[PDB]
């Protein structure tokens, strides 16, 4: 989607293997604020909004 | 109320302690007032700050 | 300590970094003291084949 019409996807009731993201070489920018991505594997959340 | 002079003393001490305990609930500028959460959410580079 | 990497992974040569190079190839200490110097070597290390 266009930036002015950014799409929002809700993530819930699932297991998030964040390794697939932070072990991938397909990303040039990967910046997490307020969290460290390694520790995401040990964390749960009530709302995920991609 | 006759023994107020004694009661006051007690109360004051208690009050002090209470505030001290409640000071554990303040972030003081951090991102969370619970040390365990900061240790579980950040790596040392910024967890130290 | 001398070696060669690819440009995208140059960021990984720094304290508190993650990725392929830092985790599996070369890891600096979090309190590292010293200098890191890096420069492109396309003219020298690349081959047509």
């Amino acid at each position: 989607a266009s930036v002015y019409a950014w799409n929002r996807k809700r993530i819930s009731n699932c297991v998030a293997d964040y390794s697939v993201l932070y072990n991938s070489a397909s990303f040039s920018t990967f910046k997490c604020y307020g969290v460290s991505p390694t520790k995401l594997n040990d964390l749960c959340f009530t709302n995920v909004y991609a | 109320s006759a023994l107020g002079k004694l009661q006051d003393v007690v109360n004051q001490n208690a009050q002090a302690l209470n505030t001290l305990v409640k000071q554990l609930s303040s972030n003081f500028g951090a991102i969370s007032s619970v040390l365990n959460d900061i240790l579980s959410r950040l790596d040392p580079p910024e967890a130290e700050v | 300590d001398s070696f060669v990497i690819r440009g995208d992974e140059v960021r990984q040569i720094a304290p508190g970094q993650t990725g392929k190079i830092a985790d599996y190839n070369y890891k600096l200490p979090d309190d590292f003291t010293g200098c890191v110097i890096a420069w492109n070597s396309n003219n020298l290390d690349s081959k047509v084949g």
